[PDB]
């Protein structure tokens, strides 16, 4: 009797399960607001975290 | 003002996030050391590496916290308020006033003015003869918080094991060299400690339940440390 | 027109676009990742008792064998998946071929 090689299950498929996506930042009302002052004086935020 | 009594078997916290059960896990870390040596207040404090404040403050005297380094509208600072509703950590810049106590005829007491603030974190009220224990800790600017809240009745610093839960780690970093208290209106029932923390080793007991219930020091006394080598609470003849 | 610099510099950057996710299948070989926990097995239903800020869980040794999903918060036991040796039993080549 001769021990040769091993022995193995192959996985079947992938899963990925990241968290609940929120806290989204705010984008839509720089570009929807019908309005920018003029190019002298613009409007800037920051956007962060 | 400042009396001093021993630390009994205080101050300790869950290390990490990983349920454990029924095992004996030795931890490597920043700690309280047992039976250590705290100063009862009845000010400036540094801030090394983490202090212990244990504030009965039975009804609701103590409240509010400043942390960073110059404590004025100078550098950047911390506040935390939390009255009945709500709790607040803004990480702008007070001018002080002469003493840390709230008007209560809005800002004017604790603080001189307001300027340019900047990240604001809320959430409920942090309360759920009243026991508080915090633990503060900031490494690589993530400001780690611990609490528990034991209102139950005991001595003015009993003994007595209560594990501490972690609370928030909030994406922080600025400078906490010095720290001092706060409160709201000396001789005052202003009953609460202080305590560093110290970079020990211990041996934290879990439940199948996946609680810490016990824990022992291991550089206190030569059983202790033999305790630890053998990672068991007991020992025999030998 | 709107400038959106997309700056990215020493400071962290903490502003990022979103992750996906996909369905969660029970009691099949398959690999998984829960906000980076890279690794394989079967997940099943766990009778365990996690306090409400414990992810992992850990046994004597070490090994991940216990996860919290992350939408929604149940408890999976994992299993690595089935592995052993394999022995081939001849008589001699001499006599015969088969085994
Ligand atoms: C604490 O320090 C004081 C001196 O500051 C010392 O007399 C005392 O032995 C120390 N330990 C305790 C338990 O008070
Ligand atoms: C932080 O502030 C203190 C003064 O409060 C100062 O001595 C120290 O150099 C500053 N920086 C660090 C890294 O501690
Ligand atoms: C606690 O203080 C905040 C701000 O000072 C205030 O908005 C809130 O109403 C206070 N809580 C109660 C119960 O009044
Ligand atoms: C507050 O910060 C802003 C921007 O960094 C700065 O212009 C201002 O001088 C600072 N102080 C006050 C009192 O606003
Ligand atoms: C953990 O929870 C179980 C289920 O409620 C309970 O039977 C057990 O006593 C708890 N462990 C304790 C209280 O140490």
């Amino acid at each position: 009797i001769y021990q040769t090689s091993n022995f193995r299950v192959q996985p079947t498929e992938s899963i990925v399960r990241f968290p609940n996506v929120t806290n989204l930042c705010p984008f839509h009302e720089v570009f929807n607001a019908t309005r920018f002052a003029s190019v002298y004086a613009w409007n800037r935020t920051r956007i962060s975290n | 003002t400042q009396s001093y009594t021993n630390s009994f078997t205080r101050g300790v916290y869950y290390p990490d996030k990983v349920f454990r059960s029924s095992v004996l896990h030795l931890t490597q870390d920043l700690f309280l050391p047992f039976f250590s040596n705290v100063t009862w207040f009845h000010p400036v404090l540094p801030f090394n590496d983490g202090v212990y404040f244990a504030s009965t403050e039975k009804s609701n005297i103590i409240r509010g916290w400043i942390f960073g380094t110059t404590l004025d509208s100078k550098t950047q600072s911390l506040l935390i308020v939390n009255n009945a509703t709500n709790v607040f950590i803004k990480v702008c810049e007070f001018q002080f006033c002469n003493d840390p106590f709230l008007d209560v005829e809005s800002e004017s007491g604790v603080y001189s003015s307001a300027n340019n603030c900047t990240f604001e974190y809320v959430s409920q009220p942090f309360l759920m003869k009243n026991l508080r224990e915090f633990v503060f800790k900031n490494i690589d600017g993530y400001f780690k918080i611990y609490s528990k809240h034991t209102p139950i009745i005991g001595r003015d610093f009993p003994q007595g094991f209560s594990a501490l839960e972690p609370l928030v780690d909030l994406p922080i970093g600025i400078n906490i060299t010095r720290f001092q208290t706060l409160l709201a209106l000396t001789a005052g029932a202003a009953d609460y400690y202080v305590g560093y923390l110290q970079p020990r080793t211990f041996l934290l007991k879990y439940n199948e339940n996946g609680t810490i219930t016990d824990a022992v020091d291991c550089a206190l006394d030569p059983l202790s440390e033999t305790k630890c080598t053998l990672k068991s609470f007991t020992v025999e003849k030998g | 027109v709107v400038v959106l610099s997309f700056e990215l510099l020493h400071a962290p950057a903490t502003v990022c676009g979103p992750k996906k996710s996909t369905n969660l299948v029970k009691n099949k070989c398959v690999n998984f990742n829960f906000n980076g926990l890279t690794g394989t097995g079967v997940l099943t239903k766990s009778n365990k008792k996690f306090l409400p800020f414990q992810q992992f869980g850990r046994d004597i040794v070490d090994t991940t064998d216990a996860v919290r999903d992350p939408q929604t918060l149940e408890i999976l036991d994992i299993t690595p998946c089935s592995f052993g040796g394999v022995s081939v039993i001849t008589p001699g080549t001499n006599t015969s071929n088969q085994v």
